[PDB]
């Protein structure tokens, strides 16, 4: 899009009348999730020191580590962030956020994806059911913006009705990838999804069946609906920390610890 | 680029167009840069920007358009768009005088809600409002991607604030809740009666900085009657000090709303 590398800056910069959350001390909500795995004993191991903290949270398909939010989805949307440092190596999907569970016409649910296939192929994806209807909105990644196995990325999406967009930023070099989807790109609104019915999940979804994802996660963030113009603009006071103080429902840093 | 406009009697009913057409129609456009211009007098909407990115407008003065129906058509209508407006003026001639002659519903309409817009500047202008109405004379929320004035919307925030408690009141000092319209979002509101005096009390007192207040009210409108809707202070005279917002009813059913202001000799 617009904005393909970031670099942040410690200058004396406002963009978009956005509070820069290294520089507040507002007050907010910030809602407690509940860690789930086949052991419900949260693990955590070290993260690279781009993250800005020591360790994070130990992500496996084997034990399905994920944070439940029961916040639901409501029609004004919500916008949903993470580090995730991927382990990246044969055919895997990961779940990297969703809302709801399923799949179907009926799901009322969203799922943020990136499916490795056994030839090493990636691909991104946004798995839409509800309205009566479900969509996958995908695409294959070209090799050279692949992600790196190790690497820390920012994961970001914004989902409301009839409107959806995701971006991955790769926190060591600024590079990032993204797609957005309105109009006459969706199928329908899914409108469903945000009848107050649908519950948050980072890193899996609400089904204890579910994909989750394999390698760490870090500052997990829940804010109301952010459009892609202010997620990047953020982005300019840093790359990792919460999109917007005055929208902000939950914040989370995950170093050895499931508090604040 | 358009630097400086003038758009005025669109949509002119004597030249026999069938239907609607805006001052203004922005379709399917993009990056464009709209400076110091005005839509005014226009039949229909003034400016329908529709399946638009990246319309940017700094000093953008929109009024009394409409003109061939009373209350009906909006200044700005969005329909998936995008847009940044900046410097945004819009005294409605019309209203100021009160003429009576036919003028805009109102300001802003959003016709989809996967619009993402910021609108800045005097989206009411503050006229003193001869007949009764302004600017925005019907107003339609949105749960578009919206930021107008550099508001905050409650909806979207997790900001922790102040909340004092008020102390109710009444002859008997027990509060009693009554159902109210499901369009005011919860099941019950507090019983309101001038037998039981029913009030709430807040010991803040105002400063010169000023105060706003507000509350949904469900009037029981019947015979001759005054209602509070809310005050400051108490009392009516050279010294009260005092505000008070009532509607009055006389016995013939007129009703009149009166602000009472004691004070400053
Ligand atoms: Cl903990």
């Amino acid at each position: 899009g617009d904005n393909n590398i970031i670099n942040p800056t410690n200058s004396d910069l406002s963009i978009n009348g956005l509070v820069n959350y290294s520089k507040t001390g507002l007050q907010t909500m910030n809602e407690t999730p509940t860690f789930d795995g086949v052991s419900t004993t949260p693990v955590y191991v070290s993260v690279p020191s781009s993250v800005g903290q020591v360790n994070g949270l130990r992500l496996s398909q084997a034990n399905k580590d994920k944070l439940l939010y029961s916040r639901t989805a409501g029609p004004e949307g919500i916008t949903m962030a993470a580090v995730i440092v991927p382990t990246i190596s044969g055919a895997e999907v990961f779940n990297f956020m969703a809302i709801g569970s399923g799949f179907s016409d009926t799901s009322n649910s969203l799922h943020l994806q990136l499916v490795i296939d056994a030839s090493g192929k990636q691909t991104i994806a946004l798995l839409l059911g509800g309205d009566g209807t479900t969509q996958i909105l995908s695409g294959d990644l070209p090799n050279d913006l692949k992600l790196q196995s190790g690497v820390p990325y920012h994961i970001a999406i914004g989902a409301k009705p009839g409107y959806f967009w995701w971006s991955i930023l790769n926190i060591q070099t600024g590079k990032r990838i993204r797609r957005s989807f309105r109009g006459a790109y969706l199928a329908v609104p899914f409108n469903s999804i945000f009848g107050l019915t649908s519950s948050l999940t980072f890193f899996s979804d609400s089904n204890a069946g579910g994909d989750a994802c394999s390698g760490v996660g870090a500052k997990v963030y829940v804010g109301m609906f952010s459009s892609e113009n202010d997620y990047v603009a953020s982005r300019y006071y840093n790359l990792i920390n919460p999109v917007d103080p005055t929208k902000l429902i939950s914040y989370r840093i995950l170093d050895s610890s499931i508090h604040h | 680029r358009i630097i400086g406009g003038k758009f005025i009697w669109a949509n002119w009913q004597p030249y026999g167009t069938v239907g609607q057409f805006p001052g203004i129609t922005i379709n399917n456009s993009q990056n464009m840069v709209i400076n110091g211009i005005e839509v005014q007098d226009c039949g229909g909407n003034g400016i329908e920007i529709s399946e638009s990115y990246s319309i940017s407008m700094n000093g953008l003065n929109t009024n009394r358009n409409g003109i061939n129906a009373n209350n009906t058509f909006y200044n700005i209508v969005f329909n998936k768009s995008d847009a940044v407006i900046n410097g945004f003026v819009g005294l409605n001639y019309a209203a100021n005088s009160g003429s009576g002659a036919n003028s805009s519903a109102g300001n802003f309409q959003f016709l989809s809600n996967d619009c993402s817009v910021t609108i800045n500047g005097v989206v009411e202008t503050g006229y003193m409002g001869i007949n009764f109405i302004g600017d925005n004379n019907i107003i339609n929320p949105t749960n578009s991607d919206l930021s107008i004035n550099g508001l905050v919307n409650y909806s979207k925030t997790g900001l922790q604030t102040m909340n004092e408690t008020p102390t109710f009141d009444g002859v008997s000092t027990t509060p009693v809740y009554v159902s109210v319209p499901s369009s005011v979002g919860q099941v019950n509101g507090l019983r309101l009666s001038q037998a039981n005096k029913d009030k709430l009390l807040y010991s803040r007192t105002a400063g010169p900085e000023g105060i706003t207040m507000a509350a949904v009210i469900v009037p029981t409108i019947s015979g001759a009657e005054v209602f509070n809707f809310m005050a400051i202070g108490s009392g009516f005279s050279d010294t009260s000090n005092s505000l008070h917002l009532q509607l009055v009813i006389d016995a013939s059913g007129k009703q009149t709303i009166a602000l009472l202001l004691g004070g400053d000799g």
